[PDB]
């Protein structure tokens, strides 16, 4: 195994905790808030894949500031992991280009 | 088995405070929200708050003068709350439900029946009702039990320690001098009657009192 | 804070005839709203999650509908057993609220009550006092009027009555009148009676009894 799919590998089982702890911590810090919509688990799951993928979509979003923080966090995670499989496919290309040039 | 377990009663005096245990069994997993909720006598429910044991955050309803404080010792799966400088108006049945996360209550709990007031504690007095040695009887007959002179509520009156179900009339009990009374029925076959034995268990749990009395005819 | 209306507060229907109760919140929730079940001095119990997914050991009979703001919880086929406390509970925003609660109501037929007089008990004679109890048992409608008569003469002094909600067994309705002396007052008087004036029957149903 190579080093950018076993990056890509990891990106994606930790993009899952990521959404998982996320719902969770979402739930935690939206409740107490009046009008949150992001307060019960299955879709906070929901709507942590929405934000890890950001389509966000708008049917749920938090309304906290350690709901939204936890927002940047799902956010992040979910660009770079979605980027680092982009970059992994670019090594994949460029390196099976060498090989048919030769070099 | 018994999920969410409450105890029958507590007696507050005016001012003072009552910490209201809610015990739990069955899959507790980490997602497990307990709340609390208010029923006045012939009102309705009234959300009071919601805590979450794995974590220990509690919410309170921000529209109603808070008047609790929710705990959860997670070693032994109990919510508890904290209520404090309570009032006649705090005088209710507080029920406990488990929240899954996800919206709904799956179960309750008894409830506990949390009476504020400054009268003592009295057990209650059991007494049997046999019909009148000149009352001719159909193919039923009717006996009764009598709870008087107890405080507070409430009584739980069940017959034959609860194999008998059909035919049981329970009526709601009447306030005076500070002692509540109240009386149940039970109407069994005439012919089953005095040779089954026939008996009313009343428990006061505001003082850890059960009795029985066996109907017999009158001597 | 979203609010949950239940209007009617009361909802009569014959036996096996299907009812409806309705739930509107002040916006819209989407399916989040539940609803509970709570008879007589009984713990609220889940009839149906998310306004229409149905709940094992509930009956088929409970069923759910609506979306928005408007929610509907219908039984087809009513019983007695069904006469309780209705209330809806929606979870889309925060904090969770509940409904102002809906009384369900059995017509049954006309039932006349079974009156029975008892006598004090020789314990309770022991300590000092004599209390004299009337059942007025499974009758239908809930208007009666209890009447205690001693030798003859009517009575009003210490007696206290109590009816109970509509019973969940038959969709009756029940009345106790104790009429409560000391052994003094007791042993002084001769005959009790018990009179219960009726819907049914114009002759009141008599119980009397001598101490004697
Ligand atoms: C032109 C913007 C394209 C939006 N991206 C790419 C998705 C293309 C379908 C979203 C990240 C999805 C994980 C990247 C922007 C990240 C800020
Ligand atoms: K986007
Ligand atoms: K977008
Ligand atoms: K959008
Ligand atoms: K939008």
């Amino acid at each position: 195994s190579a080093l950018h799919w076993r990056a890509a590998g990891a990106a994606t089982v930790l993009l899952v905790i990521v959404l998982l702890a996320g719902s969770y911590l979402a739930v935690l810090a939206e409740r107490g808030a009046p009008g949150a919509q992001l307060i019960t688990y299955p879709r906070a799951l929901w709507w942590s894949v929405e934000t890890a993928t950001t389509v966000g979509x708008g049917d749920l979003y938090p309304v906290t500031l350690w709901g939204r923080l936890v927002a940047v966090v799902v956010v992040v995670a979910g660009i770079t992991s979605f980027g680092l499989v982009t970059a992994a496919l670019a090594t994949w290309f460029v390196g099976r280009e060498q090989e048919r040039r030769g070099h | 088995q018994v999920q969410l377990q409450q105890p029958g009663a507590e007696l507050v005096k005016p001012g003072a405070s009552v910490k209201l245990s809610c015990k739990a069994s069955g899959y507790t997993f980490t997602s497990d929200w307990i709340h609390w909720v208010k029923q006045r006598p012939g009102h309705g429910l009234e959300w009071i708050g919601e805590i979450i044991p794995s974590y220990g955050r509690a919410n309170y309803n921000e529209k109603i003068q808070k008047k609790a404080t929710l705990t959860a010792d997670k070693s032994s799966s109990t919510a508890f709350m904290q209520l404090s400088s309570l009032t006649s108006e705090d005088s209710a049945v507080y029920y406990c439900a488990r929240e899954r996360g996800d919206g709904y209550f799956a179960v309750w709990g008894a409830g506990t029946t949390v009476t504020v007031s400054s009268a003592k504690t009295t057990p209650p007095s059991v007494y049997p009702l046999a019909p009148g040695s000149a009352a001719q009887t159909n193919s039923m007959v009717t006996l009764g039990c009598l709870v008087k002179g107890y405080f507070p509520e409430p009584v739980t009156v069940t017959w034959n320690s609860g194999s008998l179900s059909s035919g049981v009339h329970t009526f709601p009990a009447v306030l005076q001098s500070d002692l509540y009374t109240l009386s149940s029925s039970v109407t069994v076959p005439s012919s089953s009657w005095p040779s089954e034995t026939v008996t009313c268990n009343v428990a006061h749990p505001a003082s850890s009192t059960k009795v029985d009395k066996k109907i017999v005819p009158r001597d | 804070d979203i609010l949950l209306t239940q209007s009617p507060a009361i909802l009569s229907v014959s036996p096996g005839e299907r009812v409806s109760f309705s739930c509107r919140a002040s916006q819209s929730i989407g399916t989040d709203i539940h609803w509970y079940q709570q008879r007589t001095n009984g713990s609220p119990r889940l009839l149906i999650k998310y306004a229409s997914e149905s709940i094992s050991g509930i009956p088929s009979r409970f069923s759910g509908s609506g979306s928005g703001t408007d929610f509907t919880l219908s039984i087809n086929s009513v019983e007695s057993e069904d006469i309780a406390n209705y209330y809806c509970q929606q979870s889309n925003r925060w904090p969770f609220t509940f409904g102002s609660g809906t009384k369900l109501e059995i017509k049954r037929a006309d039932a006349a009550p079974t009156v029975s007089i008892f006598p004090p008990s020789s314990e309770q004679l022991t300590s000092g006092g004599a209390s004299v109890v009337c059942f007025l048992n499974n009758f239908y409608p809930k208007d009666i009027n209890v009447k205690w008569k001693i030798d003859g003469s009517e009575r009003q002094n210490g007696v206290l009555n109590s009816w109970t909600d509509q019973d969940s067994k038959d969709s009756t309705y029940s009345m106790s009148s104790t009429l409560t002396l000391t052994k003094d007052e007791y042993e002084r008087h001769n005959s009790y009676t018990c009179e219960a004036t009726h819907k049914t029957s114009t002759s009141p149903i008599v119980k009397s009894f001598n101490r004697n």
